[PDB]
């Protein structure tokens, strides 16, 4: 049967407590960070992993939802997951319908929509997690973040999880738009070791980006040489 | 406070719910049946709340068949439903097997209503809470003038004079020291006319009370307001 | 579970929902909007509370919501409750278009959103919708209209009002200012940007921190046109030159 | 007092306290006596009338030709009850032209009863129930609980202050194996007639007898027709 | 779907959520009827003019039907739900009986549905009560009160929502025959009432009338201010 | 079958044959087509009278229900229309009913003609039936609406009789009713023998 | 308030309604299965709350299918429902694979059954706990017993009930692979017979069946004759 | 098959139709009348197979009153027909196909006289004059000819007239007397059968 | 046929930066002329146009469905559609009802929004697209239509060559057709002007 009834409502000051305390598990996910550049837009994120045992091929935070929408995430991986399969299906929904590629702020919308679904269904916490969606469309790049309360918002670069306060001052000094993809993400994995906390290397990053070919995530060996300097 | 369910037995083994409907009928206004060898009567106090309340429109006795009628007390709303389903439970079995329905058979049609309310795991359409009447159900069948009270409980028992209401207390005194089995349909009017004039706060009038009676030979009647003077200035 | 259950939309004691108030009170924090009809036109002005520099500009608007050929909502409240309300407002409108092939009214737009709104107040065990948002629309029968609807979903048409943050001083300024059928488009727009300041905490309005909107007929066709940032600048230097000159009055 | 609200909770001790308390709804009724004899199944119950005035309250039932009932509790539960056990025995004779065996269906009102006490926003029936009937075995009496528990009893006794009777039961149980039906009836009279209070005394108004024997379909002897069962009964000092 | 039971009986067998939502209806605006013998006559005690507001859009008297009116007091949005039922009703009766409805109908069914939500599943009462005016099939006038609980009765005159009590007893002091007898002594009659429970008097009030054989008139704003002057002659 | 109703000063006439036939046999000659809806209003049965039967049965059982909801005798039209509207839930399933429903009210003496194919009207003059054809002529050209009681109970029995005549399929006897203000009264039932001995 | 619930957890990771349910069965009489070469035999120390039962009353022994066989420990009413859904499955798998049920796939599927009541809150666990026993040539003799939280293992002996402990230790003195069904049900009686407590408990009726080569692939009650000698064997040993 | 004839004008629209009601061979009514009043300013004309007619009318009447009531203001012409478009259609491939013809005539404020003509199918079209049934064969050819946009509406009255005449010589059927309605700005306007 | 029963014709054709879509007039039912005003073509964007042939019912119920959901598409895309989008929605919607099909034969010619580059395509009664590069055509009149534009078009016509193509196509080919005819009209796309025209034609 289930539950029918929210478990999320306003309290005396009108606020969804609820959604906030999703946000503050976003904030103490991993850093994610985000920057578009004028030929693209990279997404990396930390991948930070509790000991050597762990296998960092076998699953991947940079997931691609279509061939040019991909994104990125600090929060609840279970979440996370749920919710790319659902943005996936959303994207080929569309796709059967129109015979075009989903617009990247076409997604964000439906994603958004799903987790305004989560807040107010009966029986059902809000989603533990934050999106960053890296698109490429009608030649002009996109970044989106959609958060736990389903309310999107289109940044030209941010960041999300542990200190994004701190990267998003650094990456406002440190922002041109006339950026190129390769100097961009330069700049976002110098954002990552801004608040990583530890010797960077290929394993132990993700880096994403999308371009006119599409979305992509950089192998170890791309990230690697991007990690040299 | 909701902290416990509409289906909850008390340590002593009551639903709490039927016990507080059964409250809940002391607050309505009283009601008086008399069950005689000539007929039933059913009396009513309209408990008019102000003058310009039209009185006429108080509807405290009702006629679910033209041999059986049923005066109610309590949360009148939730009469008008059972009510309902006595109409049209008497017109199906006269549709089915074209005859009169008895006053047992319907008493326990609507009783059969009662007890089944239930917050969920019942139906799209269901009771939430026991209905918060008691019915008197007067008629005339093939074993004769027949009276059946049916509570919020569901139980259904035959009475020969029964009060329901607030002063029900007092007044089942009064009609246990005033009845006897050989009693006519008028001096019964009378008695339970006597006995209302005795628990009502206001001085009985034509217009404060509702009495009908129905007869072996007769459908259910009600007794319009000159009958009413007529028997008042009577007794 | 009864244990775990919220149980939004039973009464309180003193006869309040108290679930519809507690989302006013979280619509009273939220960015300013306003709109004020005229005689030839109606426009919705809004605060446009995110303004972070990195923050990209690609839309229509922040919270203008084109609905229909003819009508326009801003929003003030929750945003995601907002999306789900304008996208069920659009086919509202659609549907209305299938059944009668006309436009909609504006005022039974904003009833059956309202209906919906209210629906949720009654029953289903569901949280209100934590929005208020204003309507505004050109429609055969009436004219051009402005309307308001809220939590609860009660709904009103106004000639001026306001939402959000300090809307109360907002109403306060525009009903001394607003004159019954003597207002034209220029003038609404002047008197708008006058209560955006003053209900706007942050002392210049910048330029970036509002999103105008008007809504006029021209031609037979609804045009709906969200102002340029080199016209409300224009807008914002010309009422602080007016404040200059009154100051010269003042002196 | 946390545990007895709801009927899922089990309580620290290995117990459901609500269904306990439907228990004790049965035991809050006017008392019934169930008897059987080698050739005879006999129903007698206490009646109990509110007033004066009031009517006693039909304690026995009709469910089948061959099966009867005895109600204490709530009478709408009762009735339910009765209702589904018609209905399974109607189903019965429709589909194999039999008289359903009576160790059947009380096992499907077991099954019944048995769904409310282990789900939410349902109760137990508060009813226990004293069933009566005549099969191909035999004569047969069987009592059943708000706990969808089931027994199959030699007589038995259910409602208020009914101790006592089952203690008269079980002193002359050797008695009532071997009898006629006059000799039992007359047993299960007193026996119920101890539960009454010494001040009141059986009368025809306030008993009611219910019999089902090899020859005889459940009958169900009213006010009228038990005089010529306690036309003995001789005292109860 | 959400199955819960949002009334219940209390101990002393009183339902909270119905008497909490009368005391809804206790806080709304005025509403005051008066029955009259050619006209019935329905007046609302405007709760403030903003000044800003489209008197239209405002409106609390509302028209059912042809044949019938209704006014209310409590949360307008549930009035709005009732009335729109209650307008469906009104055509589908007339569908599946080729008559007008009757007041004590419409009535029935508004009493009907607001007692389903006192007693169903997962709703909360309708926070409100009507004033339902009307003419029947004879001409007879005809006015009734609706409540959140669903009760339903016939009242010469009556009032609901803020004051009622206070007017109340007014009407209940200055109801005769001679007021009945004239429309415009009704009209002034339900101005008088509204005007002890309305500080402001003049156009803080919404009155309506409707005749035998006539729609719903709704008076124009100079129409009242000129009846509420000529109350101000009969003081003096 | 041959049915008959008109509406007169004096009322509403109905009359109708008392033949059922299964194919050629004649499985009765005693049937009552007239049916006793209610004391107040009262209809007629052709085409099939199992249909035509339960129909006007449930219609009976729900205008009882509209007296004792609204406290009033429900109209003749508004009958009419809930047994129109109850038998098009039903239509192309061969449902075959032909009805006359027959009463008065506040409007006055209503006669309705009612059918499974969904034709409600509303006329002085109707018969239904497979004699309805031969009985329509006579009818008409004896029928005014300024006709004595005496004269129409006449009109309508030999209007019966000749379609008996001419019409294999309805015999048996001629029923009659008569509506008035207060109800319907059974008037007459002749056979169509003894009719035979006095029109001839 | 961690225990009200069996969609909850204690801070140490406790599902205490379960727990609860196992207080249930614990209170219930002991019951006993012994496994053989040649078969199962179950064994129920059933009270007699009344004089006035009959004998044979809250049958304690059920017939789940022709070819397997119930013992059951707590709420008996619990107990009777797990019995129909058991018999249900049997004669549903018979239907769709056309052959008796193993003994393993019942416990398996009314173990998973139990188990779907322990997880919701709607729900609560069943306050019963059942051995199952049966017989076949080609799977040899099986016995297994089901908690109330649905763990099902299978057993060469088991009890279940308030003298589960003490049981075991009678039952695990047994050799009872070589024994046959014969001799093991004397054994059977004699250790219900001394686990029963006479004081606390007013009388019982030894309730003996088993499965096996000698019934020849059926759930039997014992024969009364075959009873009296176990039960006359048990009294003589008790001493 | 009963007949339906609508002539627009200037400023009004006329409507006519037959009177008769028929079972097998005979006409059971003479006085039934096919227009249905679904508001002050508009007119439904409906032919079509039995029961059909009046339910589908009847449920399109309900709805536009309930617009009126609802909303304050009358559907206009254009809507009322679009609405009843879509309940015909959405119902030609259900279980229930309503078999009825629709002739539907009305004025606006705005938007002046306007006829409208629906087919069983449910294909709405927009005509200066039009009609249904099979005497629309006989009689459109007259319209045709002796039609001028800006008729009078006398005029227009006596070419109804001769339109039903010549349904009166050629067509097989009896339609021995026609209703005649006209909407115009005022309301509708009853005027006097058109007998023979 | 069903499709024969109310008749009708559209035409479409592709020139150079230019789209031309025509159809006839006529309204009828089997052999009965109701109205010579009937609207096949619908404007489905700024210079996307939709024309219908088949049932009418089903022409003006397809037409109100796309309609439908192109201004939710468009409202909440906040851009104008593209013609291969527009033929896929179409298709889409047609296919959804693939039993109990709309018995209509859609062809969707216009520019696109940006490139301004000429689509015209059509597609069947269940929604199996052909998008082309020269014409287009769905009718009753299909044949003729088809050996008439075979013959005459030519590639890169000018506007004015493609007006004088697709009217003498329409017009000798509805002449030749019973259930088509009453009148033609034309639409000529170009990117900065829509010119409509009707033309002279047989009313047989």
């Amino acid at each position: 049967r289930g539950y029918s009834f929210s478990l999320t409502t306003f309290s005396p000051s009108g606020k969804l407590v609820q959604i906030e305390y999703a946000l503050a598990a976003v904030a103490g996910g991993a850093p994610s960070v985000g920057i578009k550049a004028a030929n693209g837009v990279v997404l990396a994120t930390e991948k930070k992993q509790k000991s050597i045992l762990y296998d960092e091929r076998s699953v991947h935070k940079v997931e691609p939802i279509t061939k040019h929408i991909g994104l990125v995430y600090s929060g609840m991986g279970p979440d996370y997951r749920v919710l790319v399969h659902r943005a996936r299906k959303l994207a080929q929904q569309y796709y059967l319908v129109y015979q075009e590629p989903i617009p990247t702020a076409q997604l964000v919308q439906r994603v958004a929509s799903v987790m305004q679904e989560y807040t107010q269904s009966g029986g059902v916490r809000p989603f533990g997690v934050s999106l960053l969606i890296c698109g490429w469309n009608e030649g002009r790049p996109y970044l989106f973040q959609s958060d736990p309360s389903g309310a999107y918002f289109a940044w030209k670069a941010t960041a999300m999880g542990k200190n994004y306060v701190n990267g998003k001052t650094f990456l406002e000094k440190r922002y041109n738009e006339d950026l190129e993809l390769e100097d961009a993400i330069h700049t976002a994995i110098l954002t990552l070791k801004e608040s990583f906390e530890g010797q960077m290397t290929e394993d132990n990053i993700e880096v994403g980006i999308c371009n006119e070919a599409g979305f992509r995530r950089l192998t170890p060996t791309e990230v690697k040489d991007y990690l040299a300097a | 406070e909701y902290d416990r369910g509409v289906n909850t037995f008390s340590p002593e083994g009551r639903l709490f719910q039927v016990e507080y409907a059964i409250e809940a009928i002391k607050l309505g206004s009283t009601a008086i049946g008399i069950q005689t060898s000539e007929g039933v009567c059913l009396a009513v106090e309209k408990r008019i709340t102000s003058p310009l309340m039209e009185p006429s429109s108080i509807e405290k006795i009702v006629e679910i068949d033209a041999h059986i009628g049923c005066a109610m007390s309590g949360l009148i709303a939730d009469a008008k439903t059972l009510i309902d389903k006595a109409r049209v439970e008497t017109q199906n079995h006269w549709f089915t097997y074209n005859e009169t329905m008895t006053v047992e058979s319907v008493t326990q049609a609507v009783s059969n209503l009662a007890l089944q309310f239930g917050e969920e795991d019942a139906d799209p359409g269901a009771m939430s809470r026991p209905f918060g009447v008691a019915l008197l159900f007067g008629g005339v069948d093939e074993k004769g003038p027949q009276l059946f009270h049916m509570d919020p409980s569901g139980t259904f028992v035959q009475c020969d004079a029964r009060a329901i209401g607030s002063a029900s207390e007092g007044a089942q005194s009064s009609l246990q020291e005033v009845y006897h089995k050989s009693m006519t349909l008028k001096e019964a009017i009378k008695s339970s006319l006597i006995i209302l004039k005795q628990v009502m706060e206001e001085k009985l009038n034509a217009t404060n009370i509702e009495l009908a009676t129905v007869q072996p030979g007769q459908n259910f009647h009600m007794f319009t307001k000159e009958e009413l003077e007529e028997v008042i200035k009577d007794i | 579970s009864r244990r775990y259950d919220s149980r939004t939309t039973i009464f309180s004691p003193e006869g309040r929902l108290y679930q519809v108030e507690y989302a006013m009170e979280a619509i009273g924090h939220a960015g300013t909007c306003l709109g004020i009809l005229a005689n030839d036109g109606v426009l919705l002005a809004a605060e446009r509370r995110n303004i972070h520099k990195l923050l990209d500009e690609v839309f229509f608007s922040e919270k203008i919501y084109k609905l229909n050929e003819d009508m326009a909502c801003s929003v003030a409240g929750i945003t995601s409750d907002a999306n789900v309300l304008t996208n069920e407002l659009r086919l509202i409108a659609q549907r209305y278009l299938l059944q009668y092939q006309e436009p909609i009214p504006c005022e039974q737009l904003v009833t059956a959103l309202c209906d919906i709104k209210q629906a949720y107040t009654q029953f289903g065990g569901k949280r209100p919708f934590g929005v208020s948002l204003l309507y505004i629309g050109w429609d055969k029968h009436y004219g051009f209209q402005l309307y308001q609807s809220d939590p609860s979903g009660n709904y009103g048409g106004w000639k001026a009002t306001c939402i959000g943050n300090n809307s109360a001083a907002a109403v306060s300024m525009l009903k001394q200012d607003y004159k019954e059928g003597e207002m034209t488009l220029k003038s609404a727009l002047a008197l708008a940007i006058k209560v955006l300041n003053k209900t706007m905490d942050v002392s210049k309005l910048s330029a970036e921190k509002v999103e105008i909107a008007t809504l006029t007929r021209e031609n037979g066709k609804t045009v709906i046109r969200v102002l340029k940032q080199k016209e409300v600048e224009q807008l914002i230097k010309k009422h602080e030159e007016e404040e200059a000159k009154a100051e010269r009055e003042k002196k | 007092n946390q545990y007895d609200n709801d009927v899922t909770v089990w309580s620290p001790q290995g117990r459901i306290h609500q269904i306990e308390y439907a228990m004790e709804a049965v035991k809050q009724g006017s008392a019934t006596v169930g008897l059987k004899s080698k050739t005879h199944a006999v129903l007698v119950a206490l009646k109990r009338a509110q007033s004066e005035l009031a009517a006693h309250q039909k304690k026995i039932l009709h469910v089948d030709n061959h099966i009867g009932i005895s109600i204490a509790g709530l009478t709408a539960d009762a009735r339910l009850l009765c209702n589904f056990m018609r209905q399974e025995c109607l189903d019965s004779r429709f589909v194999f032209d039999r008289p359903l065996p009576v160790s059947r269906l009380v096992s499907l009102i077991g099954s019944k009863t048995q769904i409310p006490t282990q789900r939410y926003g349902r109760r137990p029936y508060g009813v226990g129930l004293l069933i009566a009937g005549y099969d191909d075995m035999g004569p047969h009496i069987f009592q059943t609980c708000p706990s969808a528990n089931y027994f199959d009893c030699r007589a038995m006794s259910i409602g208020a202050r009914s101790q006592s009777a089952r203690t008269y039961l079980e002193r002359h149980m050797s008695e009532f194996m071997e009898c006629n039906l006059n000799e039992l009836v007359k047993h299960g009279l007193r026996a119920l007639r101890e539960t009454l209070p010494a001040e009141q005394d059986l009368t025809t108004k306030n008993v009611s007898i219910g019999i089902v024997g090899k020859d005889l379909e459940f009958t169900i002897y009213d006010d009228d027709d038990v005089s010529p069962f306690l036309e003995g009964l001789e005292e109860r000092p | 779907s959400y199955d819960r039971a949002i009334t219940v009986f209390s101990p002393d067998g009183h339902l909270f959520q119905v008497e909490y939502a009368q005391e809804a209806v206790k806080k709304g605006s005025t509403a005051v009827g008066v029955r009259g013998r050619d006209i019935v006559v329905l007046g609302v005690e405007k709760k403030s003019v903003a000044k800003l507001q489209d008197e239209r859009t405002v409106r609390k008297i509302c028209a059912l039907d042809d044949n019938v009116c209704m006014a209310f007091a409590g949360l307008t949005a549930d009035a709005r739900i009732v009335i729109n039922r209650a307008r469906v009703e009104c055509q589908s009766h007339r569908l599946t009986v080729e008559d007008p409805v009757t007041v004590e109908y419409i009535t029935r069914y508004i009493a009907s549905l607001k007692q389903r939500y006192t007693q169903s599943n997962g709703r909360r009462p309708f926070g409100i009560s009507a004033l339902i005016v009307g003419f029947d099939f004879d001409g007879t006038p005809r006015l009734y009160q609706t409540d959140p609980s669903g009760t339903y009765h016939a009242w010469k005159a009556n009032a609901i929502g803020r004051g009622a009590k206070s007017v109340r007893e007014f009407l209940e002091k200055n109801y005769t025959d001679e007021a009945i007898e004239t429309d415009d002594l009704t009209i002034k009659l339900v101005i008088k009432a509204l005007l002890e429970v309305v500080q402001s008097g003049g156009k803080n009030i919404e009155l309506a009338v409707m005749r035998r054989d006539q729609s719903l008139k709704i008076l124009n704003p100079e129409e009242i201010e000129k009846y509420v002057a000529e109350i101000e002659k009969e003081k003096e | 079958t041959t049915t008959l109703a008109f509406k007169f000063r004096h009322g509403v006439i109905v009359a109708a044959d008392s033949r059922a036939t299964a194919g050629a046999y004649i499985a009765s000659q005693t049937v009552k087509k007239v049916i006793e809806i209610n004391p107040y209003l009262l209809g007629t049965m052709a085409g099939g009278a199992a249909d035509c039967s339960f129909w006007e049965r449930l219609l009976a059982r729900q205008c009882r229900i509209y007296e004792l909801r609204n406290k009033e005798r429900i109209s003749v039209a508004a009958a009419s229309k809930l047994l129109a509207n109850m038998v098009y839930q039903y239509k192309g399933m061969g449902l075959s009913m032909g009805t006359m429903i027959c009463g008065w009210d506040k409007r006055g003496p209503g006669l309705y003609y009612v059918d499974s194919e969904g034709n409600r009207i509303s006329g002085a003059t109707f018969s239904v039936g497979s004699g309805s054809v031969y009985a329509y002529g006579v009818m008409d050209r004896g029928y005014s609406y300024d006709l004595e009681v005496e004269q129409a109970y006449d009109l309508a029995r030999r209007a019966i009789y000749q379609a008996t005549y001419r019409d294999a399929y309805s015999g048996g006897a001629v029923n009659l009713y008569h509506v008035r203000e207060d109800g319907w009264i059974r008037v007459s039932s002749d056979n169509v023998a003894d009719l035979h001995e006095k029109y001839s | 308030g961690y225990d009200l619930s069996a969609s909850t957890f204690s801070p140490d990771g406790r599902v205490f309604q379960v727990e609860y349910a196992m207080k249930a069965v614990e209170n219930s009489s002991t019951a006993i299965g012994i496994r053989c070469k040649d078969g199962v035999v179950f064994g129920v120390e059933k009270l007699v709350l009344s004089k006035l039962y009959e004998e044979g009353s809250n049958k304690r022994l059920f017939n789940v299918d022709r070819h397997v066989g119930m013992a059951v420990a707590g709420l008996l009413a619990d107990a009777r429902s797990l019995a129909d859904i058991a018999r249900e499955e049997a004669s549903n798998f018979r239907s769709n694979f056309g052959y008796n049920i193993p003994l393993k796939h019942l416990a398996d599927r009314v173990a998973m059954y139990v188990h779907a009541y322990t997880l919701y809150s709607a729900v609560r666990p069943f306050g019963c706990s059942f051995m199952l026993g049966s017989y076949s040539v080609n799977d040899g003799a099986q016995l297994y017993m089901i908690d109330p939280s649905g763990v099902s293992y299978g057993y060469w002996g088991c009890a279940i009930g308030k003298a589960r402990q003490a049981a075991k230790t009678e039952i695990e003195k047994l050799q009872m692979k070589e024994m046959t069904c014969r001799d093991i049900v004397k054994e059977v009686a004699k250790i219900i017979y001394i686990v029963h407590d006479e004081v606390k408990d007013k009388a019982f009726e030894l309730e003996l069946s088993w499965v096996g080569e000698l019934t020849n692939g059926r759930h039997e009650i014992v024969p009364k004759d075959i009873r009296e000698e176990a039960e006359k064997y048990a009294k003589e040993s008790l001493k | 098959m009963e007949y339906l004839i609508g002539i627009q004008g200037p400023d009004y629209v006329l409507v006519a139709s037959d009177r008769v009601a028929a079972s097998n061979i005979v006409q059971m009514k003479d006085d039934h009348d096919k227009m249905f009043k679904m508001s002050e300013k508009i007119l439904l004309l409906c032919v079509g197979e039995a029961g059909d007619t009046v339910q589908f009318a009847e449920y399109i009447q309900k709805n536009v009153q309930l617009y009126k009531m609802r909303n304050g203001y009358e559907l206009s012409p254009t809507a009322a027909a679009n609405f009843t478009r879509r309940n015909l259609a959405d119902c030609l491939r259900s279980r229930t196909p309503y078999h009825v013809n629709l002739l539907l005539a009305g004025y606006d404020e705005h938007e002046g006289p306007a006829l409208y003509y629906m087919d069983y199918l449910a294909a709405l079209a927009k005509a200066p004059f039009a009609a249904h049934g099979y005497g629309a064969f006989l009689t459109l050819s007259i319209l045709d000819r002796y039609y001028t946009p800006t008729i009078s509406r006398e005029r227009a009255v006596e070419l109804l007239r001769k339109c039903l005449e010549e349904l009166q010589k050629r067509f097989i059927l009896n339609l021995p007397t026609f209703s005649v309605r006209i909407i115009d700005k005022n309301g509708i306007h009853d005027l006097d059968n058109i007998s023979f | 046929s069903i499709m024969s029963y109310n008749g009708g014709a559209v035409m479409a054709m592709k020139g150079k930066n230019c789209v031309a879509i025509a159809a006839d007039r006529r309204f009828g039912i089997q052999a009965q002329m109701v109205t010579t005003d009937f609207q096949k073509i619908f404007p489905m964007g700024d210079r996307l146009y939709i024309g219908l042939a088949g049932l009418a019912t089903d022409v003006q119920t397809v037409a109100q469905r796309l309609k439908f959901r192109l201004n939710l598409y468009e409202l909440k895309e906040g851009r104008q559609i593209k013609p291969y989008t527009l033929m896929s929605m179409v298709a889409n919607l047609l296919y959804e009802k693939r039993f109990g099909p709309y018995y209509t034969e859609p062809v969707i010619a216009g520019l696109d929004p940006k490139t301004f580059k000429p689509f015209i395509c059509s597609l069947d009664l269940i929604g199996c697209p052909m998008v082309t590069d020269d014409f287009v055509v769905s009718g009753t009149c299909a044949e003729q239509m088809y050996g008439m534009c075979e013959s005459l078009w030519e590639p890169n016509m000018d506007p004015d060559h493609l007006f004088e193509t697709i009217s003498q196509a329409m017009l000798n080919a509805v002449d030749r057709d019973a259930v088509s005819g009453m009148g033609v009209i034309v639409h000529i796309i170009e990117k900065d002007k829509i010119t409509t025209r009707t033309l002279k034609a047989r009313m047989d």
